[PDB]
This record gives C-alpha cells, structure tokens and sequence, in this order.
C-alpha cells in the first residue's frame, strides 16, 4: 500500500545508525534502527504501565495511575510500586520520545529535506523533560514531578499550581500563554486565508498569494507573507513551549514563593512606591 | 553552517505593491507605509496599504473609545499621578455594575455604568469589525473563512461578558477590565464553579489549545522543511502539486502511518483553532445556567 | 441533563469531523497502489470524497480532485527484494533519473503566474525598480561546492514579484551556460556563495531552463528536486 506517487521516493539510505539494515517499511510506518527503538521502549514502557496497573488493582484509565516514588526517596531509587516503576517508565518514555524524534531525522534525510520538524519536536520532549527530570532534580525529589494518569496528573497541575498561589502570577507563564492564545489566532488565521483563497465565491477563478497579501492589508494593514506566516506559527508555537518550560523551571526553584508577591519590585521602586493615592498607595 | 530559512539572507525591494483591485472599492484603501528592513528579516517589509471605510473608521473609533474608556478610570484610581499610574498599572480595574443593579443601565458610572459604557464601544467596534472580515472577502470575492473563524472567538468573548451575564441575570457576572483584575475572575471563576478542569469542555479546549500549538509547529516546520522546492507556494501546489507536497505528505505518512494534502492540512489548521474559542464557549455558557459545580456534576454524569 | 447532551452532541460531531478532514484529504495519492501500480486491496475505513473541481486564473484549464493518478514519468527504481516494503535501488545515476531526494514531480511546463498574470518569478535585471534591500548582495560572488571548488559565478538573483523575496541564485558556469540554484539551498558569505549540497562537478548536471527569461514549475521542481538530491547522492566528495 503506497500513495501514487510514493515509490520513487523509496529509495535507500539516510539512515544514521546501522546501514541498509532497519532501512525498510512496515505499511506506511518507515522503520530505521530508532523505528524499533521506539517499539521497544514503547513497548516496555506500555508494560510496566500496564503491570503498574495490577498493583493499583484497576484497569480504568480514568483510574490508573503511576506515582513519583515520594520526597523521602529524594533522587535515589526507589522499589517498584513505590515508585520505581514511574522511573523506568519516564525512562522508557523520554527513549521513546528521543527514538521517536532521531527516526524523523532518518526519515528527512531520506526525504532530502529539512530537519526543521524534529528539530521542533525537541522542544515539546524539552517541556517533558523539564517537567520529569529538571525540575525534580534542582528540586530533590522524584515526587516533585507529574505522575502518570488521565485526571491525576491535572490534579498535579492544580496543586503545584495553588501551591504558589493563582498561578497566573508567574510573569513567565503570561508570556507563554501569550505564545499559546497568539498562536492559535495565526492558525485560525492562516487556515482561513489560504482555504478563503483555494475555495472562493460560488464559480471565481482559484484566487492568488496576491490577493492573501492584499486581504491582509486591505484588513489590518499589513501581511507577512507566506514564508512569513510559517515561520511565524512555528515561531509562536515553539516560543508558547519554551516559556511554559521556563515558566516551570523558575519555579520551585529561583522562586518558591506566592507569584502575586514577585509583582512588587515593581511595585515598590523608589520613584513611585511611598507617592499616596492608588490601589498600593 | 547549513542555512535553514528561519532568517531571510537577502532582502529585495521594488515599487510598493498596491496590491489587487477586483471589486474593492479604491477611494477607501489608503497609501503605502513604510517599508521595514527590520520586518524584512522575517515576513515581508511593506507596511500598508490599509483599507479603513465608513465600517473601518466606525470599528477603529470605538475600539479607542473602549481602550480610553477604561484608562480615564484608570487615571482616576491613580488621583491624576503619572507615577502612580504606571506603578499601578496592572492593579487598576473598571469593573462591571454591583449585581443589585442586574441587568440594568440604572447603575451609577462610579459603580460600573462606566463599565457598560465601554462595554458598548467594545461591542460596536468588535462586530463592526468582524463586519471588515466578510466584507474585504467579498470584496476580493474569496471565501469567508476568516470571517468564520473569527466568529469563532468573537463566540467566547460573547459568551463571556455578554450572553452569560444576561442568562445570569445581571451584569456583575461579566468580566472587568483590568490587567490583573480579569486575571483573578477567571481563577475565582474556577473556585466558585469546583474547579473548572472538570468541565469536560475546558478539557477539549485545552486539548485543542495544545493541538493548535502542535499542529502548527507540525505544518510550519514541514512547510520550512520543504521549502527548498517552494513549499510556500501552497496554493499553486494545491492546482500543481510540487515534489514539496509529496515530500511533505510522505514524511508523515511514513512517520505516522497517515498524512495530509496541501489544501487539506489547512482544513486541519482552520478547525482546530477554530475549536479552541469553540469549545471553550460552550463550557463557559453552561457554568452556573445549567452546572453550577463541575465536579458535582462529574460525578453524576459521563 | 442538558450539558451531558451538549458534550454527547459534541462527541459526535467530532466524529463527523475527523471524518471529513480525513477524505478531504484523499484527494491526492489515492487510490492506494502496490509496488507495481496496481490498485491495492486494502484502502483503509475512509472512501474518496465526491470529486471537486478547482477554476484555474488566467485560462490555466482546471483541476478536479480527486482524480485519475499517473506519474506521466519514467521511474529508475527496480526492487530490491521479494516482498513488500523494501527500499527500491535505482537502476541508473538517480541524480540524472530524478530518484529519491532528487525526485521531481512533472507539473505544468509554464511559470507561475502572480496575480495580473505576469511571471512570478523574473531574473532581477528585467523586473523593474527591484534591487536588494538588505544582507550582503550576491551578484558576482564565486561559487563553492561541497567539495569546495569554484562552480562558476553568480551573475542575477531572480526575485518573487508579487513576494518581493529572493528565489534562486541564476550562475554561470565554466562553459558560459547559467543555472539557478534554490535560495534555501545556498549560504550566502561574505567572500562567496556557497553549497553545501552540490560538488562542483554536479553543477553542469543541474537542469536547464529553455527561455532564460523565466522559469516554469516543470522546471523548478526539476532544479529543486536535483539540488537538494545531492545532499544523498554527492556525499562521497563532500569533505567536514
Ligand atoms: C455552535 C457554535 C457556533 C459558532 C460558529 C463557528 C463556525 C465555524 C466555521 C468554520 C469554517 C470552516 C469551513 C469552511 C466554510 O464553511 O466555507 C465558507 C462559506 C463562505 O461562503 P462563500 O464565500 O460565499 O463561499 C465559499 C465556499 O463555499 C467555501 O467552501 P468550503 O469548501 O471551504 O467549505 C465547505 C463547508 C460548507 O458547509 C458548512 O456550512 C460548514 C458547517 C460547519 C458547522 C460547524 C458546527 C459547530 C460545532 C457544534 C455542533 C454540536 C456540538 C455540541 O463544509 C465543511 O467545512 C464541512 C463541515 C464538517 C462537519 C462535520 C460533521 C459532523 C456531524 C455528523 C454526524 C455523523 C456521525 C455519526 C457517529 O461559509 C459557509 O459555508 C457558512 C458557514 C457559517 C458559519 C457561522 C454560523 C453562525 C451562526
Ligand atoms: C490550576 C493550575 C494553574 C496552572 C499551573 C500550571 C502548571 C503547574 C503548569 C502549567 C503549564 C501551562 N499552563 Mg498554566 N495553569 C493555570 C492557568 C493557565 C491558563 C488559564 C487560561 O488559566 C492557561 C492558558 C495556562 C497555560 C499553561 C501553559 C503556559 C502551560 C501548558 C503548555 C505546556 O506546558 O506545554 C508542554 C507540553 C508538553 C510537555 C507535551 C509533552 C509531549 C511529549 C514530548 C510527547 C508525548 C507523546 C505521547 C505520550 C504520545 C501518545 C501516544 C499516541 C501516539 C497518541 N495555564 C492555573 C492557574 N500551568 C505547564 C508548563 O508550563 O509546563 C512546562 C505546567 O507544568
Ligand atoms: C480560536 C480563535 C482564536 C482567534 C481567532 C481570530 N481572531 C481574530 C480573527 C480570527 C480568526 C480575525 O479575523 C480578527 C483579525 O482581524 O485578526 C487579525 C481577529 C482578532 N483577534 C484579536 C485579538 C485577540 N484574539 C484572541 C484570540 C483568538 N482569536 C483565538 C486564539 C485574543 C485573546 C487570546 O484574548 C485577542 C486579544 C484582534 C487583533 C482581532 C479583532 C479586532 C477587533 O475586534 O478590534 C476591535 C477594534 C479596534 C479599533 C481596536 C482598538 C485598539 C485598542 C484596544 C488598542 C490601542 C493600542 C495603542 C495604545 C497603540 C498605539 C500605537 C503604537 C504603534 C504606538
Ligand atoms: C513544541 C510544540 C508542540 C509540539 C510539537 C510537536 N509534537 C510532535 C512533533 C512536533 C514538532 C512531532 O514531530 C511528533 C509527531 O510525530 O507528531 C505527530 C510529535 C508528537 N507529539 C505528540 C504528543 C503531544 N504533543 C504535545 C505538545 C506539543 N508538541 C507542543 C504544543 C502534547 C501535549 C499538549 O501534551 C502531546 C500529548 C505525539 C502525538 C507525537 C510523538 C509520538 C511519539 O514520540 O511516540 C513515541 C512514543 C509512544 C508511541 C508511546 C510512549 C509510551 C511509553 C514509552 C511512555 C509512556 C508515556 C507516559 C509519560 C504516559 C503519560 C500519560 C499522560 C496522561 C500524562
Ligand atoms: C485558573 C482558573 C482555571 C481556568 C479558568 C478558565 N479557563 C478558561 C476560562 C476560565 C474561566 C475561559 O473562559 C476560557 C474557556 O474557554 O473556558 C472553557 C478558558 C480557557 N482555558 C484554557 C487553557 C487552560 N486553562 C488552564 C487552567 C485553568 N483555567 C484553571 C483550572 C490551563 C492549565 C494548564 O492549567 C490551560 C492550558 C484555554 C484552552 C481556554 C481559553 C482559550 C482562548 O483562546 O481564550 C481566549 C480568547 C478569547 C477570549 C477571544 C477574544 C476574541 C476577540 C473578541 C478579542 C478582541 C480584543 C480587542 C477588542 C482588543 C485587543 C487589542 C488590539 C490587539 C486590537
Ligand atoms: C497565507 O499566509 C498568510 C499571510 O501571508 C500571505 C499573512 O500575511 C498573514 C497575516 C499575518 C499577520 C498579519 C500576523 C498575524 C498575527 C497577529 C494579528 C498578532 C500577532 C502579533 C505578532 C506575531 C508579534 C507580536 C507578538 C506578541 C504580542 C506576543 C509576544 C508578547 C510578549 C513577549 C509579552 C507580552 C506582554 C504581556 C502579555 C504581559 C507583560 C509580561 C511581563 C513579564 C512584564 C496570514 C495570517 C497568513 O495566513
Ligand atoms: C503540507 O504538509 C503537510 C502534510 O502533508 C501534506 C501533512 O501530512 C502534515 C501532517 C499533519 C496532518 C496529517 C494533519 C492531522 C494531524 C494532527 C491533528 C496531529 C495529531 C496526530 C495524531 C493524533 C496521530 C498520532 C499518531 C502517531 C504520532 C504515531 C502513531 C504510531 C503508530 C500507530 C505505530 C507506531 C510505529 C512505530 C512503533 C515505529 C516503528 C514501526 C514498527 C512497527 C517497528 C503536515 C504537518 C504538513 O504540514
Ligand atoms: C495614558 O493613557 C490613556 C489615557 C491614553 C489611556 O487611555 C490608557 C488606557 C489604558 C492603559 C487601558 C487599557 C485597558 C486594559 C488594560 C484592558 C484589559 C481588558 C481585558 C483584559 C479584557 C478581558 C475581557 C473582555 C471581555 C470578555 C469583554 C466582554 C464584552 C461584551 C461582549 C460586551 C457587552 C456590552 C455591554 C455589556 C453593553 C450592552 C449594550 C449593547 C447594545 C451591546
Ligand atoms: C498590525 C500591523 C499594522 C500596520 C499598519 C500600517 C498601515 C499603513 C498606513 C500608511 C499610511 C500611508 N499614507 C500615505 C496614507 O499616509
Ligand atoms: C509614509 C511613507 C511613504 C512610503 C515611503 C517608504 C520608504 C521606506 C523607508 C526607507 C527604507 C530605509 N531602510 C533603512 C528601511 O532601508
Ligand atoms: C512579527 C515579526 C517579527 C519581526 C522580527 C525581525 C527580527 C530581525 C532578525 C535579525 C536578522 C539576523 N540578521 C541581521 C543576521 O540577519
Ligand atoms: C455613551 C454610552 C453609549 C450608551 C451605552 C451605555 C448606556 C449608558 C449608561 C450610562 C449610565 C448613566 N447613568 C445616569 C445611568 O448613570
Ligand atoms: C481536529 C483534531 C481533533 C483532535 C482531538 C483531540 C482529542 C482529545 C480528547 C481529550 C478529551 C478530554 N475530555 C475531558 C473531554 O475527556
Ligand atoms: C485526532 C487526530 C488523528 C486522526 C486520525 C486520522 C485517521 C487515521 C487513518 C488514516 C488513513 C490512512 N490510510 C490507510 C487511509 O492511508
Ligand atoms: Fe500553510
Ligand atoms: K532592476
């Protein structure tokens, strides 16, 4: 099973690992050496997940779920329903992600063409790995991390969220939001644009990159450009990931306090602080 | 070093594109602005023209009345002190009237009249600005997508400080404006409500928040991948299809066993925005007419 | 109860919807096909869409999707083993056959028209009040290849109108004859142009335009397809 124009395409090479050997397909999945990396620490990964699900007594996804071994453990190892198993998992995890990520790497270069998407895959694994492993290790412990399950991983969210009060307040976190809800506005945008263009009143002629350009500034006064709007997207995408790591990293680390509070510096410069008059004064 | 077309290395400029005319009508677009080497770097560096009309000039007036509106109050707060004002920045707030007053206009401007005033020239100059997004695609007579889409987010905007208040039964429900101030609504919106993450609704909204982000580091890569066969190009890919949408299409394909057309990746694009403000409408609109606890009710039903 | 209606009637919809943005975008590369072209047995849950028809400007004809899928070229792969989703190794120089990251799709034989209907893209010496802007102008610049050895000179840039961007760099050649590299494909330096992917002796190899007044998308793919192949295809002479 190929796309019509597929098979010229399937040619050999561009593996990084192991020669002519993994370099094949199954259906329409390329393989590669990380192809079966990914299998196998998926695999695992599916397995321990799946074992550590036994110990809790449940199959309920909505129920399951996979614990960091707790602060006491700190950063040493821990026995396996106590937490080990969420660390080889992460291990399994962050193989699979990586494997994942080097397997399009082998897959760009046999498709002679830019590494620009695993490059912008690293940045979601960089958020994980924040999460899982920078964070807990500047902080001690394991336990500092998100456990493995559907809700109990949002009740991680909302507790190390309250835990520095309405989280809102981390001034990094406003900045990645920013990222997010702009970035959703430039795909709700640049999708609108291109199908208006392709899909036109009922009998007109397909229109052109012309008339996008010319709608945007007919509209806003400005258009960036159809080189520009992808590098844009991908821009506010990756830029929305790295601030939510940054704003993650910061805390509980440089700062553990209330977020609300961090806003005072600003409030409390001299040239203004002690003036009467105003919500702080 | 190999160059990877995140930074244009060569600018060009020629005569400012005034750009098509088709039933546009040109009395209306103005003149070309500056050209930014700046911008340049990244999209492209013409500013302007822009097109303002009757509706444009409406839209861009009250979209000024609203944003003055608020900082006339704002001044206020501050006791007409520059330095206090830019300290308190944030702090400040124009909020909506005390919920005794209900649903009318009775409320006094200190006690939030102030806030239905800006509140209508917000109104005025969004619609009247959604008015803008139909018509320039008309006008060009292409398809009214981005008029679509935008009602998409206009959709929570209404339903947050307009629809909502109204089945609530007074104005107080409403959102303030004010940096910090909304900032805290929308967290005791969570509080008053049992935690908002158990709203099925913000579930898919964040899904599709997340998937906006994912997909468009997906496509903008992708397209940046193969741009060195002129995969910007899209639309003269989607008449002709170039080795770079086969090259696109085949990536995915072989890394996730499925993929896209050219065309069809924007009809990806387009709604999973589009479901973000989507969604997220509906499960604010039902908190507190219908479930005035998300977790009561996540228990009672799946 | 009224919300579990909603998110039920949600559910739903997103069925539908995943449905169809699944067969919108069928509407290339399908029917599936076996290694040897022939239509394949198993197509997957999702069936082709009722067909569409796109008008085409400036009398371009028009395109209706899906439709009957023909490579309308010669494939230099033979198959490398007895089963089913094995590499296919090209039986002659796949630079010169156009096989794998050198592969071209045959697209219309004319240029790319903007939106008035003239070229897209013209050389910058016949579009007229363009000149660069910005970054180091690469107009005579020698340029280097992988194996790092002067392929000749670059003599234009030829530009996007209605984008106002840079495209491909137009060189001459030891024997006078130009070709056009990708813009993506080429570093711009201070003392040269330079690429990466090409040797110098792939350079008379690069495909030829016929009016060199313009190019068309037959021929940019072509160019394209051959330049960026070479990263593959020229690895043995590329040196750091
Ligand atoms: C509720 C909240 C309300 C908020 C409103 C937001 C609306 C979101 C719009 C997104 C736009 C993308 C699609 C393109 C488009 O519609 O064409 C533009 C087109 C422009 O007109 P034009 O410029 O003259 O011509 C351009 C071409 O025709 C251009 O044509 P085209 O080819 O590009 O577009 C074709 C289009 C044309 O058709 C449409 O009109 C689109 C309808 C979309 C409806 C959205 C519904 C929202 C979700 C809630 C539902 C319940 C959930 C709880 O077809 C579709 O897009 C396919 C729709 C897919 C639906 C999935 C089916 C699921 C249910 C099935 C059940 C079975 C499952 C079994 C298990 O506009 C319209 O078609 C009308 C759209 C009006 C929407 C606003 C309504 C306000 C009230
Ligand atoms: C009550 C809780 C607090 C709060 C506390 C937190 C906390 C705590 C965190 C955030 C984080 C985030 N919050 Mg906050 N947040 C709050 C309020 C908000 C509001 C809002 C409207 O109020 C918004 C929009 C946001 C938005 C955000 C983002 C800035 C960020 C989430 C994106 C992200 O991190 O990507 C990161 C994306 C990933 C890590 C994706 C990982 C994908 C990996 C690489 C691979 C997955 C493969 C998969 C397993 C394969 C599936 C198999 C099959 C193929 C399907 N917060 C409230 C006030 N917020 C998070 C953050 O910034 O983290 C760094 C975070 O930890
Ligand atoms: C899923 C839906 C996503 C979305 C989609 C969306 N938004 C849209 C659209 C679409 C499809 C449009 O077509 C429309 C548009 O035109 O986009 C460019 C728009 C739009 N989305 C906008 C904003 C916006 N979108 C948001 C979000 C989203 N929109 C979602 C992510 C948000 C968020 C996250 O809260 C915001 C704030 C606007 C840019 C525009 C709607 C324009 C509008 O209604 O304008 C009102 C009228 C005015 C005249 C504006 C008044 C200006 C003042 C408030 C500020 C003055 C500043 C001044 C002091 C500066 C001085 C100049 C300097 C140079 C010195
Ligand atoms: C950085 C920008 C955004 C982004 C980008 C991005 N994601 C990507 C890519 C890119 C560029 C790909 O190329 C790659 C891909 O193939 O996309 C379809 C991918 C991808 N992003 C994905 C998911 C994903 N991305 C997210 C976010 C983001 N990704 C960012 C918003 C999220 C969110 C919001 O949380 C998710 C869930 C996958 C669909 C895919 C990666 C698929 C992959 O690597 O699969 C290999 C692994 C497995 C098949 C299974 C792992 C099983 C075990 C090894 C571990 C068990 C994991 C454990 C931690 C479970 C956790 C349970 C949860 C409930 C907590
Ligand atoms: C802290 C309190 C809790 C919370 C509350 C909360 N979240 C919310 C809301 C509320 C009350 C919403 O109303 C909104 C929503 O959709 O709810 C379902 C939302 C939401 N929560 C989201 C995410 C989110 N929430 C989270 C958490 C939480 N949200 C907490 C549990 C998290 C995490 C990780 O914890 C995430 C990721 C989004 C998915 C969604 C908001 C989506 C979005 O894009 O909404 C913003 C967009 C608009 C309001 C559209 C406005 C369009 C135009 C009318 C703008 C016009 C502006 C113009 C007039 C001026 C602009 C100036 C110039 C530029 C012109
Ligand atoms: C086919 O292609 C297409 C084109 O081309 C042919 C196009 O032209 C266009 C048109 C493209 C555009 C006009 C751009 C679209 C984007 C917007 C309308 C708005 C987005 C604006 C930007 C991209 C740049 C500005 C980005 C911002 C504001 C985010 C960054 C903000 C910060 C860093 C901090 C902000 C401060 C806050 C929130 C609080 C303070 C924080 C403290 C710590 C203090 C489209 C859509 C397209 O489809
Ligand atoms: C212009 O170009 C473009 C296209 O092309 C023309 C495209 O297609 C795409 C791709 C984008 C789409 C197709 C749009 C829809 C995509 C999303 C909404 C993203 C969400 C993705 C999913 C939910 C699918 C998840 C599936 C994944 C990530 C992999 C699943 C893996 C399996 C089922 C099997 C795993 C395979 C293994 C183990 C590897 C080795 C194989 C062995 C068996 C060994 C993009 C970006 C693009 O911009
Ligand atoms: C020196 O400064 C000067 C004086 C120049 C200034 O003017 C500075 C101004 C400021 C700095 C002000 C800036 C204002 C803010 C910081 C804005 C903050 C606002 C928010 C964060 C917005 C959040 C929510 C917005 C919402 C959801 C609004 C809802 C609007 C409704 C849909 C409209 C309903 C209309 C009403 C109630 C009236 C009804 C009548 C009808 C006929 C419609
Ligand atoms: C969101 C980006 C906004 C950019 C707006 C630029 C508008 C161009 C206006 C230029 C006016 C020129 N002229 C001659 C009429 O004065
Ligand atoms: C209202 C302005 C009228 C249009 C004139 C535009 C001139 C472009 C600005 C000069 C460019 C100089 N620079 C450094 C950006 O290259
Ligand atoms: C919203 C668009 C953002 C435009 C930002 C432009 C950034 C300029 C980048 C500098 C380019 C690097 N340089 C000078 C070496 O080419
Ligand atoms: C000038 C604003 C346009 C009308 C929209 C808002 C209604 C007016 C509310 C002002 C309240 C005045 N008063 C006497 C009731 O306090
Ligand atoms: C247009 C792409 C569709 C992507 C669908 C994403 C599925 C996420 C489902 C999460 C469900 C969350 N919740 C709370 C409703 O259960
Ligand atoms: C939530 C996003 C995932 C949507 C899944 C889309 C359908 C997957 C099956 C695609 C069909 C592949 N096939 C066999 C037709 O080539
Ligand atoms: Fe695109
Ligand atoms: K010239």
């Amino acid at each position: 099973a190929l796309l019509s124009f597929e098979r010229k395409y399937r040619v050999p090479g561009g593996t990084l690992v192991g020669g002519n050997l993994f370099d094949f397909w199954v259906g329409p999945f390329y393989v590669g050496f990380f192809g079966v990396a990914t299998f196998f620490f998926a695999a695992l990964g599916i397995i321990l997940i799946a074992w550590s699900a036994v110990l809790q007594g449940t199959w309920n996804p909505q129920l399951i779920s996979v614990y960091p071994p707790a602060l006491e453990y700190g950063l040493g190892g821990a026995p396996l329903a106590k937490g080990g198993l969420w660390q080889i998992i992460t291990i399994c995890a962050t193989g699979a992600f990586v494997s994942w990520a080097l397997r399009e790497v082998e897959i760009c270069r046999k498709l002679g063409i830019g590494y620009h998407i695993p490059f912008a895959f690293a940045f979601a694994i960089l958020a994980y790995l924040t999460l899982v492993l920078f964070r807990p290790v500047m902080m001690g412990a394991w336990g500092y991390a998100f456990p493995y399950g559907i809700w109990t991983h949002l009740d991680w969210v909302s507790n190390t969220g309250y835990t520095y009060g309405n989280f809102h307040y981390n001034p990094a976190h406003m900045i990645a939001i920013t990222f997010f809800f702009t970035n959703a506005l430039a795909l709700a945008l640049h999708g609108a644009l291109v199908l208006s263009a392709a899909n036109p009143e009922k009998g007109k002629e397909m229109r052109t990159p012309d008339h996008e350009d010319t709608f945007f500034r007919d509209l806003v006064g400005y258009s960036i450009g159809t080189l520009g709007i992808h590098r844009l997207g991908l821009l506010l995408s990756l830029s929305a990931v790295f601030f939510s790591a940054l704003c993650m990293i910061i805390t509980g680390t440089i700062w553990f306090d209330q977020w609300v509070d961090w806003w005072q510096w600003w409030v409390k410069l001299p040239w203004w602080a002690n003036i009467p008059g105003g919500i702080n004064g | 070093a190999e160059y990877q077309n995140i930074f244009t290395q060569v600018q060009v400029r020629g005569p400012a594109d005034l750009g098509m005319t088709e039933d546009v009508n040109l009395a209306n677009r103005s003149g070309v602005g500056p050209f930014s080497t700046l911008l340049g770097w990244f999209g492209n560096a013409q500013l302007g023209p822009i097109y303002l009309g009757s509706l444009g000039v409406l839209s861009l007036f009250s979209g000024l009345m609203w944003f003055f509106t608020i900082g006339i109050w704002f001044w206020y707060q501050a006791g007409w002190n520059p330095a206090v004002f830019l300290r308190d920045l944030f702090f400040f707030s124009l909020e909506p009237p005390a919920p005794e007053y209900g649903l009318s206009f009775a409320a006094p401007l200190k006690e939030g009249g102030l806030w239905l005033i800006a509140s209508f020239f917000m109104f005025v100059a969004v619609w009247s600005w959604w008015g803008r997004t139909y018509l320039r695609a008309q006008a060009l007579g292409m398809g009214k997508h981005t008029a679509w889409a935008f009602l998409s987010a206009i959709w929570l905007w209404m339903v947050l400080g307009f629809i909502r208040p109204i089945l609530m039964g007074s104005w107080s429900e409403a959102v303030p404006y004010g940096i910090f101030s909304h900032l805290d609504w929308t967290n005791n919106f969570s509080l008053v409500h049992g935690n908002h993450f158990y709203n099925p609704f913000l579930g898919l909204s964040i899904a599709f928040l997340y998937g906006s982000a994912l997909l468009f580091a997906m496509h903008g890569a992708t397209i940046l991948a193969v741009s060195r066969f002129g995969g910007e190009r899209e639309l003269e890919q989607i008449a002709d299809r170039g080795t770079a949408a086969e090259r696109a299409a085949l990536f995915w394909r072989w890394t996730m066993g499925f993929n896209a057309t050219m065309e069809g990746i924007h009809r990806w694009a387009i709604w999973m925005a589009v479901l973000v403000t989507l969604t997220g409408g509906i499960g604010i609109l039902l908190s507190g007419t219908v479930v005035d606890n998300w977790y009561v009710w996540g228990q009672n039903h799946g | 109860d009224l919300a579990s209606l909603a998110i039920y009637s949600f559910w739903i919809f997103l069925a539908g919807l995943i449905y169809y943005l699944q067969t919108e975008n069928m509407r290339e590369g399908y029917p599936l096909e076996n290694e040897d072209g022939t239509p394949a047995a198993n197509q997957g849950p999702f069936p082709l869409p009722k067909p569409k028809t796109f008008i085409l400007p400036h009398g371009r004809g028009t395109l209706t999707v899906p439709g009957p899928e023909s490579e309308d070229r010669p494939i230099a792969l033979a198959r490398t083993a007895v089963s089913e989703g094995f590499p296919h190794a090209p039986t002659g120089d796949p630079m010169k056959d156009g096989v794998g990251p050198a592969s071209w799709v045959a697209r219309r034989d004319l240029p790319e028209l903007d939106g008035h209907g003239h070229n897209k893209i013209k050389p910058m010496k016949a579009a007229a009040g363009f000149h660069v802007s910005a970054g180091k102008n690469p107009i005579g610049l020698p340029v280097r290849g992988c194996d790092l050895e002067i392929a000749g000179k670059v003599v234009d840039i030829w530009v996007d109108i209605p984008e106002q961007m840079a495209r491909f760099l137009e060189v001459e050649l030891k024997d006078g004859s130009t070709r056009l590299l990708p813009m993506q494909m080429v570093k711009v330096q201070s003392n040269r142009v330079h690429v990466n992917a090409l040797s110098s002796d792939l350079f008379a190899g690069i495909p030829t335009i016929k009016s060199p007044t313009e190019v068309t998308l037959l021929e940019e793919d072509k160019i394209c397809g051959y330049v960026a192949g070479g990263l593959m295809y020229a690895a043995p002479k590329r040196k750091s």
